[PDB]
């Protein structure tokens, strides 16, 4: 189980190093957006995106 | 050439089985490495990394690698250029005098990785130096080719 | 009177070595278990929770000279695989010298 | 084929079928002079 | 007595579950995917784990005959030292996949209802996976003494 | 393709591969121990008793596993989820057909 | 003890020195109390005793003749069952 | 709720609700539905069930009228009743006879030529009977019929990956209790098809037409999804004709078809309740689904064209990916992909429907010769007894009993065992699986077994997963569906309401755990709670989100599981092994109660039956070793028969003992005899011995376990048990056996045992090759006598004879039959596997003498010696903390409460606060002794007898050693922990051939113990051998030892003359392959290089 989860982590991450960013977005609250092949988090501030 | 016999710890006897050791030796620790799922449906385990007990079946049955990685024809200096999805590499032969080219190699499978000891010399690129019979894209080498 | 110095083959199923099936040295013994040494368990990959494990009789003069010398416990410390030791201290011999 | 729809057996189906010696069973014998039994420690006994 | 059960798993948990607690909230708001969701509170956790795993091995003395008999290589690892006086941790689906929700107890404090009947499917997962990989294993073997 | 039809031919060479395939994997079933046999401490599940010879046997194929962009675009018969056509007045209506 | 083995295609007379008679009759066994018959695919003076210390015409039925020709029959009743490992030749026109 | 039962203080902090019901009710009630008994009669009319039919009644309606193609004549059926049984179960168990009772139905003809009728009672056979234990005595064996799960009727919809393109494809099959499968897909080319009766598939729309639809109905109808209309469209037919022509064709190839035909097939194959019905559960499931005939209640068990149409519809929708679905007029339904794994689809066939659906095969038979032979019997003078053949009824009962897998011989080996095979769910069988269908798969723990199969409990050997044990608490529906109790909660406050839900009812609401803390009235204390929710995902929410909870912690766990104290700190692997292991105890010669256990040895032993029970309130009139009498307050007088060393199925022993004297007074349902395995009503399947816990001189070294010699000296692990040895004398071509006190060509001696007929007499001591029974048979006579096998002794207890001259029932061709039991009382030796009930398991490898084992201070030698290595690496610590309490329950404790009671005893119920010494506490499962408690009442020990303490708070003590003296340096953990006796004793175990039978099949030594035969030489074991190099022992092992006879004879003189073996060559196999070379002209010669 923990081999297959890993090696399917790493393989996305492979897959996805390729064109990470698609775009972003601009909200009316004047906020941002960033769209892409995977979700990165800041887990040092409470997983904001 | 066999040289010291592992039980004994003296030089192989004449006569002596080897083959049939060999072949106990490597099949026995067979259960502890990974294997393909035991699961009848689903996608294909294959995809992700299973390096495992199908590796070792792919090797000794001198069978094609699912990501394979083209090797050097001639040692040069390597140019390379990029698309959307494909890579296009070519090696200049330095005491040769014809390019040799590699043109369809897809940009999901990554390039290699040198590592230098003090360099950090790092992914191949453009410029680079490589020799006969070395990995261009990060994978596994077929067999055939070497 | 019989059975001194007639080697044994004790052999557990199954046989995925060469050091499954290794020869003895009877001991004639009250009970009906076969008393097996505590080195030689890691080899046959035995536990004594129930195990059972058989035993062949060589008869002619060029098997029990093959048992005596080829398969005997005391000649096969050393695995064939690698070449590391296998008839070694193993749990509480391992603690006690520990 | 005469009697029942079964053909005639033939010297070289003697060589070619899985009966005589040429292809193996692949199966265990059962030996005389054999004996089994449950496993108990010998902490006493010499490693021979 | 000597089943210790390290003073700092109470807190080191309850700091993990606060991460989980804002991956959830994060899910409510759409920012993540139920697989991805999944991915991190496992990741969370097995960080969990490996924090209370050292936590154990720290607050063991040296000479106490659990962590005895592991250090001494005659048996076991420091997982199932883990396991019995720390937190038994992930678990898998019937399907293989890993459950979110862990086993907080562990086998000193005894599990809950729920926890133990979770635990039961990967434990009898490995009676079936033990008898299958006898063939692979066998096959390979086979085919190098052949 | 549509008019004339595939002359259904019969693939003897493969089904023979199949066969011997099968019959080696069942070979490597028969090679193990058997249930009568055992000489563990209780009774366990044997691999006989959860994979037959075909699937032991086709679990060592190569199960090639092309891309869909690959598989697709290789099979004259595939049909797909959906279909964008750009500067599509150019079509003939055999081309619309197709 | 031997070291090689050697397959060759027989002529006539090697596969005439293999036999100990001809099988000219093709019948195989009659049916009141059951005898092969004389030159037939069980033929007794051929292959041997039907089965053990037995002569066709029965005048020769004891265990100590292991060296005796029945006069009448020719059969040379052998032990060791011979007429599993002794095989005769048919002579085609 | 037992007048009588032994006090026990449990730990237990929570209250129960409800109470275990019968455990073994799923047997007793299933068999009174069967022959639709008063008792279930009014417990079904009291449910709601209106007009209640049993399965008699119900195959007798679905066989009545059977009628002529001119409809003249009539045959009915009703009223089965059933006459007193023929024999009591003793003497049916004595005589080899079946506890049977004849059953009588009154049919009517009727011949509308006349209109007269003609009622008469129709002996219908001698029907087996269920006893009150559960079991069915079929020729003197007692059996029982396990419960078998199966795939429920119904519509299922699945989806699987082609292993082709790897795409995605929707399939749906109707599986119907009787009658053509019918099956719809959606294939690579999303092209929707259909197969009829398993035939080759064509499209859907040719089915539609068939059923009457016309194009303009078609894209009515559908038409909502593009992927139909393409079918439709590139359809080569049309005409309602023209289907059925088509579907005659790929259904009866190559014959004529006809009009008459074309709608009569369709019509007969699915519509007609004749040939297709849903069996009244496969309806009721088709219904909940696709949302059809809602409100309404089930009239008719056949399918419908709407059912037909709605599956497409549904298949179609599911293929698009919609989620919500609403046939016309219909129910709104989810759009979802069914598990078949899932208990809302499997469903449990009883004994009663398995035995129900025999009748209805024998039935069918018995339909087929009526209609047969009615034709040629004068219809003026027929009569129902003329047409009645109950030959294939009799014929079908006789044969489900028999030769079937569902029916097995009771699991003898101790109470608990029986108990468990009754509560047994077999997933194989007639119907089941079968070797080709699902492995791994249907092996797997599903969320929705929780409280229903308990994930425990599995036979170790090849059936792990495909049998499980039904749950203490669950029930069957009508259905067949499991149900378990739950408590209503409504606005945070636990009610009391109960309700049972089934699987599919569960998995629409969300459950709470049993350890829920609540406050007097049931209010959740904590604002969170750990729940279950719908698909078996284990989440924390608020405490106003719950709709039930588990009535008790052990919903999940069955009889043996619920057997083992400290359950939650073992691993689940090690449990299982406990559990089975608990199934496999054979009963001692005394039984000991577990010092520490659970609150359910009581009622485990009660409901298994092996304990005499009072029927009703008396005295105690007169107490024998045989018979027990009461004098009831009513008036009337019981006299209870009591098995005495009585033979198990398995050879154990079965002996009852009285624990009442005369002059008691004892009130209903109190024991008055213990079973094999019970002390005072409640299970003893071991012993509580004294153990530490350490290394000692690597004699339990890889788990091997020190005994003591007490427990030899004592007969503390002492069993009894008979075995039974059979002899039939026939008769031959030649003559008859015939069996008298001379035997040829034998010594006086070896027969002087044996009485007038030849028999030995009862009490002699018989050992290998000892004469049992002389018999005597024509080759001047031949002997052919019984003798006592290898290896097997002991004493004669009894002999039971039958003889063809006094009108016994033997089998045809057999003239005598004997019977002799010998039984034998083993003791505790080196290699008998024990046991707890934690799965910690091991081979006794040494029995020491009593003063070499380490003694406490006071001079107590330990009974048992267990490994300190082997608990850790296990995760089975369990078995620790009950070694921890059961010392503190054999020296008693008091709590000091002066100054108040302890902060870790705040919990403890107060007849906790002390117990004597001896006691017997119980830990339930999942809610008993904790940690805490645990360690302060090992510091509130009494003291001995010498006023001090040994075992300290740590729960270890200091020990000397027996041999040398000196106290060991370091204390050691010392308690008492309840050890079992296997059923895998050595005695039966050994086995040695130097020579014996050959297989004439092969001529290698034959297979087996009983068989005298060898071990196997594996072909890994040649391979073994040939990388030592050792060719010669290879050679001979292949050559000499298994095939070669005349090497074999030779090698045997030649060891028996004291001469060198000879050398073994030119084998015959390889002389055979050597001539048929030669045969085909080739000139293979052997080379001397
Ligand atoms: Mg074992
Ligand atoms: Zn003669």
């Amino acid at each position: 189980a923990e081999v297959r989860a890993l090696a399917k982590d790493i393989a996305r991450l492979n897959v996805a190093d390729n064109g990470l960013c698609f775009g972003r977005l601009d909200t009316l609250d004047d906020a941002r957006l960033y769209i892409g092949r995977l979700g990165i988090f800041d887990r040092d501030n409470d997983f904001e995106p | 050439c066999y040289g010291r016999s592992m039980a004994t710890g003296k030089l192989v006897d004449i006569g002596e089985a080897v083959g049939i050791v060999a072949a106990q030796s490597i099949g026995e620790p067979g259960t502890q490495l990974t294997m393909r799922t035991f699961h009848q449906g689903g996608v294909t385990g294959g995809a992700d990394i299973v390096g495992g007990l199908p590796r070792v079946q792919e090797l000794f049955e001198a069978r094609v690698p699912r990501n394979k990685a083209p090797i050097a024809d001639v040692a040069g200096r390597v140019r390379l250029e990029e698309s959307d999805k494909f890579f296009k590499i070519t090696i200049v032969p330095d005491d040769g005098g014809e390019e040799v080219v590699y043109d369809k190699l897809s940009k999901r499978q990554r390039l290699r990785v040198i590592t230098h000891e003090d360099g950090t010399e790092g992914v191949l690129s453009d410029g680079d130096h490589v020799e006969v019979g070395d990995q261009l894209m990060e994978g596994a080498a077929d067999p055939h080719e070497v | 009177e019989v059975i001194a110095e007639h080697p044994v083959l004790l052999n557990r199923a199954p046989t995925l070595h060469r050091l499954g099936i290794q020869a003895f040295e009877p001991q004639l013994v009250e009970g009906k278990a076969i008393q097996l040494h505590p080195l030689v368990c890691e080899a046959f990959n035995a536990d004594f929770d129930g195990d059972q494990m058989a035993v062949h009789l060589p008869l002619s003069a060029e098997a029990q000279a093959e048992a005596r010398i080829l398969m005997l416990s005391s000649n096969n410390i050393l695995s064939p695989a690698s070449g590391k030791p296998l008839a070694m201290p193993r749990l509480d011999m391992v603690t006690g010298l520990y | 084929t005469g009697p029942g729809n079964r053909p005639l057996k033939s010297l070289s189906d003697l060589l070619k079928g899985k009966q005589g010696r040429f292809r193996q069973n692949l199966l265990g014998k059962r030996v005389d002079y054999s004996g089994r039994s449950v496993i108990v420690v010998g902490p006493q006994l010499k490693l021979h | 007595a000597d089943v210790l059960v390290p003073p700092q798993k109470q807190e080191i948990l309850e700091r993990h579950e606060a991460e989980a607690d804002a991956i959830e909230r994060k899910y409510q708001r759409g920012a993540l995917n139920h697989t991805e969701r999944n991915e991190s509170l496992v990741k969370i956790w097995q960080d969990a784990t490996e924090e209370v795993g050292k936590a154990l091995e720290e607050f063991y003395p040296a000479d106490n005959p659990i962590i005895t008999i592991v250090k001494s290589g005659a048996t076991g690892n420091l997982t199932q030292t883990r396991t019995l006086a720390g937190m038994k941790g992930l678990v898998t689906n019937p399907k293989g996949e890993f459950i979110p929700r862990p086993i907080k107890s562990s086998f000193r404090e005894g599990l809950t209802v729920l926890e133990y009947f979770i635990n039961t499917h990967g434990a009898r997962k490995g009676l079936a996976d033990t008898a299958l990989r006898t063939a692979d294993s066998g096959y390979l073997t086979r085919r190098l003494v052949d | 393709v549509d008019l004339l039809g595939r002359n259904k031919a019969a693939d003897e060479a493969a089904e023979r591969e199949r066969r011997e395939e099968e019959a080696y994997a069942a070979g490597v079933l028969d090679l193990m121990v058997d249930r009568e046999d055992l000489m563990d401490d209780e009774d366990h599940l044997l691999a006989q008793d959860l994979i037959d010879a075909e699937e032991l046997a086709d679990r060592f194929k190569e199960q090639d596993n092309r891309e869909l962009s690959e598989r697709a675009a290789a099979d004259r018969e595939w049909t797909y989820g959906h279909v964008v056509v750009d500067e599509a007045q150019e079509l003939s209506e055999m081309d619309w057909r197709l | 003890f031997f070291d090689e083995l050697r397959i060759g295609l027989a002529t006539a007379d090697d596969i005439r020195n293999w036999s100990y008679g001809e099988v000219k009759k093709p019948e195989t066994i009659n049916y009141r109390t059951l005898k092969p018959e004389k030159d037939g695919l069980f033929c007794e003076k051929i292959f041997g005793p039907t089965r053990d210390w037995e002569c066709y015409c029965g005048k020769y039925k004891r265990v100590r003749f292991k060296g005796i020709i029945c006069e009448r029959c020719g059969v040379e009743v052998t032990r060791a069952k011979v007429r599993r490992e002794r095989m005769g030749h048919i002579e085609l026109a | 709720s037992v007048p009588g039962a032994p006090n026990r203080v449990s730990f237990a902090k929570l209250r129960e609700p409800l109470e275990v019901p019968g455990l073994l009710d799923v047997q007793t009630d299933s068999f009174e539905w069967l022959v639709g008994s008063d008792r279930w009669r009014q417990a079904a009319i009291d449910r709601g069930e209106e007009n209640p039919v049993g399965g008699l009644e119900e195959v007798l309606a679905e066989l009545s009228p059977i009628e002529d193609f001119s409809g003249s004549m009539s045959l009915s059926f009703s009223d089965p009743r059933f006459d007193e049984v023929k024999a009591s179960v003793d003497e049916c168990k004595d005589k080899d006879m079946t506890y049977a009772a004849p059953l009588f139905v009154t049919a009517e003809f009727i011949n509308n030529n006349t209109g007269e009728i003609k009622s008469q009672t129709v002996f219908m056979g001698d029907f087996p009977m269920m006893t009150e234990k559960g079991t069915f005595i079929i020729n003197g064996t007692e059996r029982v019929v396990v419960s078998q799960l199966v795939r429920s009727p119904g519509v299922y919809f699945d989806e699987t990956i082609d292993k082709s393109t790897e795409k995605t494809l929707h399939s749906v099959k109707v599986i119907p209790g009787r009658g053509a499968w019918l099956e719809f897909d959606v294939d690579k080319r999303d092209t929707v098809g259909v197969r009829i009766d398993r035939k080759r598939r064509q499209p859907v729309t040719v089915l539609l037409k068939a059923l009457g639809w016309t194009n303009e109905q078609i894209v009515e109808r559908f038409g909502f999804s593009e992927i139909m209309m393409g079918t439709l469209e590139k359809d080569t037919t049309s005409g309602t004709d023209e289907a059925l022509l088509d579907i005659y064709r790929k259904l009866r190839p190559g014959e004529p078809p006809t009009k008459e035909s074309a709608q009569t097939l369709l019509e007969n194959l699915f519509f007609k309740e004749k040939r297709y019905d849903l069996a009244r559960v496969g309806r009721y499931k088709v219904n909940k689904k696709l949302g059809l005939n809602a409100g309404k209640p089930i009239t008719s068990s056949t399918l419908t064209e709407e059912d037909v149409v709605a599956t497409i519809e549904y298949l179609v929708r599911l293929h698009e990916g919609q989620t919500s679905m609403t046939v016309p007029g219909g129910v709104e339904v989810p759009v979802e992909v069914d598990d078949i794994d899932h208990f809302g689809n499997r469903r449990l066939r009883t004994v009663g429907e398995l035995i129900q659906n025999q009748i209805r095969v024998g039935l069918s038979r018995m339909e087929r010769v009526v209609r047969e032979r009615m034709t040629t019997q004068d219809v003026e003078a027929i009569t129902p007894q003329t047409l009645i053949n109950i030959r294939p009824v009799v014929a079908a009962i006789k044969e489900f009993f028999g030769t079937s897998q569902l029916s097995q011989f009771m699991d003898q080996n101790n109470p608990l065992s029986g108990l468990t095979h009754k509560r047994r769910l077999s997933a194989l069988g007639p119907g089941g699986l079968s070797r080709e269908r699902a492995g791994l798969e249907v092996r797997d723990v599903h969320p929705s077994h929780y409280g229903r199969m308990c994930p425990i409990e599995t036979p170790e050997g090849p059936n792990i997963g495909l049998i499980g044990s039904l749950s203490v608490y669950a029930r069957v529906n009508p259905f067949g569906f499991i149900e378990t109790p739950y408590r209503k909660v409504e606005n945070g406050v636990v009610t009391d309401q109960i309700d049972y839900l089934t699987a599919d009812e569960e998995d629409r609401h969300v459950v709470a755990q049993a350890n829920s803390p609540t406050d007097e009235n049931g209010r959740f204390t904590e604002d969170r709670v750990m729940v279950r929710k719908k698909g078996g995902e284990v989440e924390f929410v608020s405490a106003d989100q719950v709709d039930y909870m588990d009535v008790s912690p052990r919903q999940m766990v069955s009889v043996a599981t619920a057997m083992i104290p400290f359950l939650e700190h073992d691993d689940a692997n090690r449990a299982l092994m406990g559990a089975n292991m608990q199934r496999q105890a054979v009963p001692l010669v005394r039984s000991e109660a577990p010092l520490v256990g659970t609150g359910m040895e009581l009622r485990a032993a009660i409901d298994a039956g092996d304990v005499v029970v009072a029927d009703k309130t008396g005295v105690i009139e007169e107490v024998s070793a045989d018979y027990i009498t009461v004098m009831a307050d009513d008036g009337t007088r019981q006299s209870y028969r009591l098995r005495k060393f009585a033979r198990s199925n398995h050879g154990t022993c079965a002996n009852q003992r009285p624990i009442v004297d005369a002059g008691q007074r004892v009130e209903a349902g109190q024991v008055i005899a213990d079973g094999p395995c019970t002390q005072n009503g409640e299970m003893a399947l071991g012993k509580n011995l004294l153990v530490a816990i350490m290394p000692w001189e690597g004699h339990n070294y890889e788990d091997a376990i020190i005994l003591s010699n007490r427990l030899v000296e004592e007969d503390v692990l002492t069993s009894i048990h008979i075995e039974e040895h059979e002899i039939d004398a026939r008769d031959t071509k030649l003559g008859a056996e015939e069996i008298t006190r001379d035997i040829p060509n034998v010594s006086d001696e070896v027969l002087a045992d044996l009485d007038e007929r030849g028999i030995v007499r009862i009490g002699a001591e018989v050992r290998d090759g000892d004469i049992l029974v002389g018999k005597v048979t024509p080759k001047e006579v031949r002997d052919t006598s019984l003798k006592v096998p290898h290896g097997e002794s002991g004493k004669v207890i009894g002999i039971r004879v039958f003889s063809r001259e006094d009108d016994d029932e033997l089998p045809a061709g057999v003239n005598e039959l004997v019977r002799v039991y010998v039984a034998q009382k083993r003791k505790i030796s080196d290699g008998d596997k024990l046991a707890g009930r934690h799965g910690n398991k091991g081979v006794i490898g040494k029995i020491l003498p009593v003063e070499d084992m380490p003694f406490l201070p006071d001079g107590t030698p330990v009974d048992i010696i267990l490994n300190t290595h082997g608990v850790p690496r296990r995760m089975n610590i369990g078995q620790i903390l009950e070694t921890h309490l059961g010392w503190v329950a054999k020296a008693g404790w008091n709590i000091d409460v002066a100054a108040g009671v302890p902060d870790w005893a705040s919990k403890l119920p107060e007849e906790l606060y002390s117990a004597p010494a001896d006691s017997t506490v119980a830990t339930p499962v999942f809610d008993g002794a904790q940690e805490g408690e645990l360690a302060g009442l090992l510091g509130s020990t009494l003291p001995n007898r010498d006023g001090e303490v040994m075992v300290d708070a740590d729960g270890k003590s200091t020990l000397f050693d027996g041999r040398s003296g000196e106290p060991f340096p370091y204390p050691v953990t010392v308690g008492y922990m309840y050890i079992l006796k296997l059923h895998h004793l050595v005695d039966d175990k050994i086995h040695a051939r130097s020579t014996g039978p050959y297989s004439m099949i092969t001529q290698q030594p034959l297979g087996g113990k009983a068989q005298f035969g060898g071990q196997r030489f594996g072909e890994m074991e040649c391979w073994a051998m040939q990388a030592y190099g050792a060719a010669y022992t290879l050679q001979e092992l292949l050559t000499i030892k298994s095939d070669d006879t005349v090497g074999r004879v030779k090698v045997y003189e030649a060891i028996v003359k004291g001469e060198n073996i000879p050398e073994p060559g030119i084998p015959e196999s390889f002389k055979v392959l050597l001539k048929e070379l030669q045969s085909l002209c080739l000139n293979v010669e052997v080379l001397s290089s």
